[PDB]
């Protein structure tokens, strides 16, 4: 039936910008230089995925096996899975560990003993463990041509980036080591190569007021340059061993009141476009690890109650999921290239059962499989044959309006077979059709 | 002169079908390590020699079976260098290989068997191989020259081959390959072209194991898959007259409720003058359990007799199970790379058979150091563990001769990879792993009892996996980055550490106190990280060599007349320096860099004496402590390719140049430790003990 | 998107009172303009002219402040000598309530007119309440007091040292721009209501004297002429450079003099001196140069402080002008029974088209862009034949005709307000009478040169109707609808009856066998044949006798006109910022619009 999520973690290391400035990002706890010994960056060590990883001694095979066995024993025995890689800049490491990690992670599916990543995926595509995608987190100065190619080779579908703010002074202050234009370039390259970007934003950064937050989020959700496909809300927390704790001890920094936070979250989640999903709303850190901040992790229901009391009703994808549905199409310009978003909406009770995203190749897209004059289907999803209908509409739009000759779709290695019943071939990691 | 290898320590690769046991009397074991195949005699406890012929990892081994129940001593090995090789021994030393041509893909499993064609006088064997590009290819032998009979592109796309099995049915060769989804392909040749006889399909999931057998007139085909089912077909046929095959299905079992990586029958052995082949099926599942199936139990149920294995410790099971000479002892291959042997000993419930299985590192060995007096040896490797070997002098109650060597303890199971190591006491040692600190481990009192028991029974696998750890005592903060090289003092008073550095701020050598564990000095001259550095035999000097192609004799007051000396140089070498060594009389010191130019410097001015070029780059240099009356020196250098060269240096050619072994090391050497006889370690799981006699 | 267009235009010529005008103000509830003049002169001459001229307390030759109260029933004036004099016109009373012997450079008032502050000529700033008594005073100083975790010659040749002062829409903060003489540059700083410094200005390499604040309270404008180009930059509330947009003019040949915002924070007005006045707007962070107006010397400009989209201009020749504006798209829909639809959009020196039958295109993208040298001013499509478009530019009144590639024809050789198009070659370009304010319809048709004709009519015309199939014109007045005006014959103004309120949007539709009149006003009231049906209509569309309306309450409604009768699933709920754009008759493709800048298609 449903798909069970599998989470992994990497080995501890140092973020790449420490060699130039001399310190890591201010608000980030944990790591090799913190009291949380043998814990990766941006993590304490007391979280489910975290202690499973640390008791696995950080090897993909063992922890994948534990997760799969536990989920199977629970009484589900799912068919598809989706990997998630967590913790630190995954491609700041030497390529040898990257290759070893990904190849062993893929081999842990059925049992092959691949010597290299190529044969690893070429054998994984023939498995019964229908893995549909892998997610990788990367910072903007390490999302470039080579890094994007490496992404595509491992067969990942979505990637996550942390911008956390749209003001240059905040980047200069918190010592991120990269200007805000890097976020623009990273979004441009990632979006014009078939990937689905989900971004990270935090309320209540240092030296950021309250009205400035709503203004920056309005700029975020209205400016074509900064429109993401997925929102990652993370309230700011103060945790020892970081520059933020040093500031907070001297009485400089301060945190929002509970009611102010509830109202701000309600306002932000009220202005989210219907085509944007909200992955995470709160941080996963337990109670006693954070000194000041939200001390209760049920922020979802409080925000929903505040919105209900307010007078605005959410249109997020998370709450708009499962008498006749109808095809609705939306358009907008994001990151410098015309897009389109098709769905099957039920405006009676305001839900949906099927959706699809399509985008025209903007210009000078380096990915040779595209080569210009093509279209990309960034995601398809079905709930519960609507999929072939959505593909029909997408083909019609590609042929008629875009004026394209070839079309391509990104798919996980476990589903590239499902696009063969339609008449697609394989070029690179894409399924390809001619118009 | 002479150069004999006393002992080696190795470990099988993690492929499914890595080891194979010979049939009949005097069975023999052969498995694979990083780039080689290692032999092993179960009767004894010693390794004879390795078949160093490959360039990549070796993934399949198979004995060429001899029909008349006699030892064969010819085998086939397929590697990850796109190479299938046929080897002939007929003895304990004959190393003759054929080194067939490319397969275009790393093979996973192969097979071979004798044709049994007497009409053509002595008949020969044939080989069927499958690879990454989903093809099956036939290689035959008809004497000295190999025969490329035919090629068969098994499929075109990603329709792979899961296993392979060979046995002639009655008169003609028959091939049984595996198609991933559910299928088993049974082929047959007319004259030389193999044409598809039939394809069987009864498995819901991926098929993993396929095995032949013969009983009376009926062939037997055993198979095991991932669908919680073990599937057997008794089969009576006639060879294709153009006739076809007449397969029969039978009852199945409910074994292990998990994946089954391997399954096997029982071979035929010579006893009381006749050949016996019992009806036995033995599996190798993943739930750390193994079931001894029995034939029909006089009714057809085929129920077991005892299932060995406890689900407690390891849930990842095994990759192989094979027989001894007969139904006496059964061997299995663990997931992590260890072996497990069981013996019955005239009793129906079987028990373990320890003290026989050889064990070694399953990841590259980085460093080792000799015992202070010569009792044991300690090795560290990138498998996140440390291992301790010591010889067994408590040999059999009547056989006290031929002392062997066995691993004794697993002190630490760490969470990083270990890079540097030094010994500070008989029962204490310091290790620097990937962390920015150093750790110190000392022997407990629960170890010395068994140590004196065995070195004045060797531990089992479980005892090493659960109950051999050494408690930690110390922790050495003070570095910023990884630790690259450490040294030690003659009298166990001073330490010397160096951290992985890229600038001149972190390139500072740090000295410590053995008694108090406190930093007392910090020297800084080198522009980059110090790759190696060593004390002199006397405390008058301390030499260092770094990656900045320059050396430094930079020593100052310990502060715990001058009791040190300093001198440096601008540049002499052209590439990164690797090794530095001293002399027994402290009169000369030797440096060897990657540009394979070993240079001596004499004991102000520090000029050279002569330069020497070596066929390959150097990675380790050591000098024999024992002097010679003719005022000469002995150097034993270890190179990148896996070779050791012994030279004699004479004061002012006149330098000995010809002393080196063959079949020495597959991959790079890291260090060479003389005994105060020397030991060699490498990046290919190989640690060996040598001997020189002159 | 939408495009501004001209509307009811007003012009007055009262009389040449003493000397010249300096600064004026608008009185809302009594609807008049009061002007200050040198030689002590407050004249409420405009409108019915209840003129009350008084001699203000020789003296200084300039007066800086003139402001209505509308609650204390007086007008406050201040002169360059620093004499805040409360005066009431109905009684001819004078009193120097406030006076400082230093001088006054500028006068400003709170949005709610509760507090005020003055800039003395001795480089100090003082703050008073309604009672003209000083409560606090500071000067220009350094040491911004570490707000936030933050803590050569570069002056313009023509820079004026007079400081500028602006307030915020909600009346919580006010910004002051002055000159620093130690470094010879420009500086800005923000103060709160309780009159305490809250921020400063970062270092900038060359800034002008202009200043303006968005009534929404988000941004602040400035000049910042670059070494290579010339820009208009923004300063957020905490005083940092955040965004900018570039003027299309050349280096060292123009200067900026003023910046303004309308009442609803949706139109930006800019004053350029060599002179031009331009109105812009914001799409998706793209600044559309909507309209331009070139004038030869203008004394002052003023947005209407009560109703949006109304500008007042005072010139040196004793000329006073008032202009209105309209907010509606330029659609080509209803062109023919054929399945046709597309929209035109004005931007800078070009026009962006979106074909909605064969494509769907978001605002910043386009299909068939068209470039014109001078800025364009208006566009329009035909009645029944084809979809060729006529465009008028705001520079030389040249008409350019585009054939629907894109065959072009134009004359090779303010006024011209409504250029209605009749298919063959016909331009209907209404106008107004100077100093008499009466509508003057025209009849202009195309080495061919444009030739016009002149006819007259009483009344003020609000908005022409659309010439439907084989139909002549139709005009709106301030009350009712008249002047059927047969196309080929100047005709009478008989009724087709009496608008309750002049509808903002209007149309005539052949409902069944009867030609009915439809309209929609700012009250959201939807009027049919002088009947109020519903009071919650935001946008409307009619085609193939189907009406489509927006309930403004989260619903879009459809109702057939086949029965030619209506009176206050089928419905389909919609989000908040809905606004209907062109429709397809057969495909029933209703294109809905949201405020963020995207589209939506619903069948
Ligand atoms: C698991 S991290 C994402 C991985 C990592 N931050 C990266 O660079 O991709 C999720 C978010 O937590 C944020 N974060 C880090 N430290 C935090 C803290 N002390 N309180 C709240 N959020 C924090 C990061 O900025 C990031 O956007
Ligand atoms: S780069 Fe990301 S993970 Fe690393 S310190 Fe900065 S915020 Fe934390």
């Amino acid at each position: 039936s449903g798909i069970a999520v599998v989470a992994v973690m990497c080995k501890p290391h140092r973020c790449p910008h420490i060699s130039f400035t001399g310190n890591i990002c201010i608000y980030c706890p944990g790591g090799p230089d913190s009291d949380f010994e043998y814990s990766t960056q941006s993590y304490t060590g007391y979280e489910p995925t975290s202690m499973r990883a640390i008791r696995a001694r950080y090897d993909p095979f063992l922890q994948t096996r534990h997760r799969i066995e536990q989920l199977k024993q629970l009484g589900h025995s799912v068919d598809k899975v989706e990997f998630i890689v967590m913790g630190g800049t995954f491609m700041a490491l030497p390529e040898e560990y990257r290759d070893y990690f990904i190849r062993s992670l893929h081999d842990a599916l059925s049992g092959h003993t691949s010597n290299n990543i190529h044969e690893a995926i070429k054998y994984s595509e023939r498995s019964f463990t229908k893995c549909v995608g892998i997610t990788i987190e990367t910072r903007p100065d390490y999302c470039m041509k080579r890094h994007l190619s490496d992404m595509l080779t491992y067969g990942c579908t979505r990637l996550e980036i942390g911008v956390q703010s749209v003001y240059e002074d905040v980047a200069r202050d918190t010592n991120r080591g990269h200007t805000v234009k890097a976020a623009c370039e990273s979004f441009h390259l990632a979006k014009d190569s078939g990937f689905k970007v989900v971004t990270h934003m935090m309320p209540d950064l240092p030296n950021v007021g309250l009205e400035r937050d709503i203004e920056q989020f309005i700029e975020f959700f209205e400016n074509p340059a900064f429109r993401p496909d997925g929102l990652k809300l993370y309230p700011t927390l103060v945790i020892r061993g970081t520059g933020l704790y040093e500031l907070w001890k001297s009485g400089r920094y301060r945190s929002y009141s509970p009611s102010d936070l509830i109202e701000l979250v309600a306002r932000i989640l009220a202005l989210v476009p219907p085509w944007t999903r909200v992955y995470r709303v709160q941080r996963d850190i337990p109670m006693p690890l954070v000194s000041s901040g939200v001390e209760h992790g049920n922020l979802r229901e409080l925000a929903f109650a505040r919105m209900k009391d307010l007078g605005i009703q959410c249109r997020d994808v998370r709450t708009r999921e499962v008498y006749q549905v109808e095809l609705v199409r939306r358009d907008y310009v994001a990151n410098g290239g015309w897009e389109t978003f098709l769905s099957y909406e039920d405006p009676d009770q305001d839900i949906l059962i099927g959706l699809l995203r399509l985008r025209k190749c903007s210009e000078e897209t380096f990915r040779f499989e595209l080569g210009g004059g093509v279209s990309i289907v960034r995601e398809l999803h079905v709930y519960g044959g609507f999929g072939m209908l959505l593909m029909e509409e997408a083909e019609r739009i590609a042929r008629e309006e875009h004026g394209s000759g070839k079309m391509a779709v990104i798919s996980g290695v476990g589903t590239r077979n499902y696009y063969r019943k339609i008449g697609y071939r394989l070029q690179g990691p894409y399924m390809v059709k001619m118009l | 002169s002479v150069l004999e290898v006393s002992h080696v320590f190795c470990c099988p690769n993690r492929v499914r079908g890595a080891l194979s046991w010979n049939t009949g009397p005097g069975g023999l074991l052969a498995f694979g390590t990083s780039c080689s195949v290692v032999l092993y005699d179960p009767q004894k406890k010693v390794v004879i020699t390795n078949l160093n012929g490959h360039t990549a990892r070796v993934n399949c081994l198979q004995w060429i079976r001899t029909e008349d129940g006699s030892p064969s001593n010819e085998l086939v090995s397929g590697g990850s260098d796109n190479r299938v090789i046929h080897w002939e021994l007929e003895n304990n030393q004959v190393l003759k290989s054929v080194r067939l041509q490319g397969h275009e893909g790393p093979v996973c499993a192969v097979h071979a068997i004798y044709q049994s064609g007497p009409s053509e006088g002595e008949q020969h064997a044939l080989i069927a191989s499958a690879a990454s590009d989903s093809t099956v290819r036939i290689w035959s032998k008809k004497g000295s020259e190999v025969k490329y009979l035919q090629t068969l592109s098994f499929r075109d796309g990603f329709v792979l081959s899961v296993c392979l099995a060979i046995l002639p049915g009655t008169n003609v060769p028959v091939l049984a390959c595996g198609d991933d989804d559910c299928r088993i392909h049974l082929y047959i040749q007319q004259d030389d072209q193999f044409q598809k006889a039939l394809s069987l399909c009864g498995h819901e999931d991926w098929i993993r194991g396929v095995e032949w057998a013969t009983f009376g007139r009926d062939l037997f085909l055993a198979s095991c898959s991932q669908d919680c089912l073990i599937r057997i077909w008794r089969l009576y046929m006639k060879p294709a007259s153009f006739t076809t095959v007449a397969v029969t299905l039978e009852t199945v079992l409910a074994g292990h409720e998990n994946w089954v990586n391997a399954v096997h029958w029982q071979p035929s052995f010579y006893k009381d003058g006749v050949l016996q082949q019992p009806v036995r099926l033995l599996s190798a599942s993943m739930d750390k359990t193994m079931i001894l199936w029995a034939p029909d139990e006089e009714s057809g149920v085929w129920l077991e007799q005892v299932r060995v294995g406890e689900v407690g410790g390891n849930t990842l099971g095994f990759y192989d199970c094979q027989f001894g000479e007969n139904g006496t002892m059964i061997i299995a291959h663990a997931f992590h790379g260890a072996l497990h042997l069981w013996k019955q000993s005239t009793v129906n419930p079987r028990q373990w058979a320890p003290e026989i299985v050889i064990s070694g590192h399953f990841d590259g060995v980085q460093d080792l150091m000799w015992d202070p007096e010569g009792e044991f040896i300690i090795t560290t490797s990138t498998d996140q563990t440390t291992r301790l070997f010591a010889p067994w002098k408590k040999k059999d109650q009547k056989d006290r001769s031929q002392v062997t060597w066995h691993e004794i303890a697993r002190p630490q199971i760490h969470g990083y990879n270990i890079k540097c190591l030094a010994m500070i006491d008989r029962f204490q040692f310091v290790s620097g792993a990937d962390e920015k600190v150093l750790r110190v481990f000392s022997a407990p009192r629960n170890f010395v009892e068994n140590f004196s028991v065995i070195s004045r029974e060797p531990p089992t696998e479980d005892h090493l996996l659960q109950n051999t750890l050494w408690p930690e005592i110390q922790k050495l903060y003070g570095h910023g980055y990884e630790i690259v090289c450490v040294a030690c003092n003659n009298s166990k008073t001073l330490l010397a550490s160096a951290c992985k550095a890229s600038q001149k701020e972190h390139a500072a050598i740090i000295l410590w106190s053995t008694a108090s564990w406190k930093q007392v000095q910090s020297l800084a001259f080198h522009t980059l990280t110090v790759t190696q550095m060593t004390f002199s035999p006397d405390d008058k000097f301390l030499l260092a060599v770094s990656r900045d192609r320059t050396w430094s004799l930079w020593k100052r007051q310990d502060a715990t007349s001058l009791f040190a000396f300093t001198n440096k140089i601008t540049s002499v070498h052209s590439r990164i320096i690797w090794s530095c060594d001293w002399s027994p009389d402290n009169k000369y010191f030797f440096t060897g860099s990657r540009d394979k130019k070993v240079v001596v410097w004499g004991e102000p001015i520090r000029p050279c004496s002569s330069i020497l070029d070596v066929g390959s780059s150097v990675t380790a240099v050591s000098v024999c402590p024992v002097l010679n009356p003719a005022q000469r020196y002995i150097v034993a250098i270890g190179l990148e390719s896996g070779k050791i060269c012994i030279y004699s240096w004479n004061k002012t050619w006149t330098s000995c140049v010809e002393t080196n072994p063959s079949q020495s090391h597959s991959l790079g050497i890291r260090r060479l430790c003389w005994k105060s006889h020397f030991a060699s370690c490498g990046e290919d799981h190989t640690v060996k003990i040598y001997r020189v006699n002159r | 998107m939408r495009n501004l267009k001209l509307h009811r235009t007003l012009e007055f010529r009262d009389i040449q009172a003493p000397g010249k005008p300096q600064c004026f103000c608008l009185r809302a509830e009594q609807g008049t303009v009061l002007i200050g003049s040198e030689r002590g002169l407050t004249e409420v001459d405009p409108v019915r002219r209840e003129v009350k001229t008084e001699i203000s307390l020789d003296g200084s030759g300039c007066i800086v402040g003139i402001q209505d109260l509308l609650d204390q029933e007086s007008v406050c004036v201040a002169t360059a000598s620093g004499d805040v004099i409360v005066c009431n016109l109905s009684t001819q009373q004078l009193e120097c309530v406030g006076s400082v012997a230093s001088g006054i450079s500028v006068m400003s008032w709170s949005p709610d007119q509760e507090l005020l502050l003055l800039a003395t000529a001795q480089q100090t700033l003082i703050m008073m309440t309604k009672d003209f008594e000083v409560i606090a005073e500071e000067q220009i100083h350094q040491d911004d007091f570490g707000e936030g975790k933050f803590v050569p010659e570069n002056a313009l040749p023509w820079d004026d040292r007079r400081p500028h002062i602006t307030w915020r829409g909600d009346g919580q903060y006010f910004a002051v721009s002055v000159v620093c003489r130690q470094t010879e540059a420009r500086k800005i700083r923000v103060w709160n209501r309780e009159f305490a410094l809250q921020s400063t200005s970062e270092s900038v390499p060359g800034l002008g004297p202009a200043l303006a604040w968005k009534p929404s309270g988000s941004l602040i404008a400035s000049t910042q002429d670059k070494p290579n180009q010339q820009d208009v930059v923004f300063f957020e509330k905490n005083g940092l450079l955040h965004g900018h947009f570039t003027l299309p003019f050349l280096k060292d040949e123009v200067k900026v003099n003023d910046l303004l915002w309308n009442a609803d924070s949706s139109v930006l007005a800019i004053w350029l001196e060599d002179s031009y006045v331009q109105l812009w707007t914001v799409g998706n962070y793209h600044w559309y140069l909507k309209q331009s107006l070139p004038f030869s010397q203008i004394v002052s400009l003023l947005w209407d402080p009560v109703t949006p989209c109304r500008l007042h201009v005072l010139c040196t020749g004793w000329r006073y002008l008032c202009c209105d504006w309209h907010w509606t798209t330029d659609r080509s829909s209803g062109n023919s029974a054929n399945d046709l639809a597309n929209v035109a959009v004005i931007d800078g020196n070009r026009v962006l088209v979106t074909v909605f039958r064969q494509t769907v295109v978001p605002p910043p993208m386009c299909t068939y862009r068209l470039l014109i040298p001078h800025p364009v001013n208006q566009v329009i499509f035909s009645a029944h034949l084809g979809n060729d478009l006529a465009v008028l530019d705001a520079s030389n009144q040249i008409s350019v005709y585009k054939c629907g590639h894109l065959e072009k024809r134009y004359s090779i050789q303010l006024q011209l307000s409504f250029l209605t198009w009749v298919e063959d070659d016909t331009f209907l370009a209404i106008s107004y009478s100077h100093s008499s304010s009466q509508s003057i319809i025209h009849h202009l048709t195309v080495g061919q040169l444009d030739v016009s004709s002149s006819v007259t009519v009483d009344g003020v015309v609000i908005g022409l109707c659309c010439c439907s199939k084989t139909k002549s014109l139709a005009v709106q007045l301030a009350d009712g609808q008249v002047l059927k005006y047969l196309w080929e014959s100047p005709s009478l103004a008989v009724e087709p009856v009496r608008f309750v309120h002049p509808c903002t949007q209007m149309e005539v539709a052949t409902i069944g066998g009867e030609e009915c009149v439809l309209g929609l006003t700012d009250r959201c009231r939807f009027f049919i044949n002088d009947t109020e049906v519903a009071s919650n209509i935001t946008s409307f569309a009619v085609c193939d006798d189907f009406l489509l309306v927006t309930t403004h309450s989260h619903t879009c409604q459809v109702f057939s006109l086949s029965g030619a009768s209506l009176k206050m699933e089928i419905l389909r709920k919609v989000e908040r910022g809905s606004r209907i754009v062109t429709v397809v008759p057969q495909d029933t493709k209703l294109i809905l619009q949201m405020p963020r800048g995207n589209l939506e298609v619903v069948h």
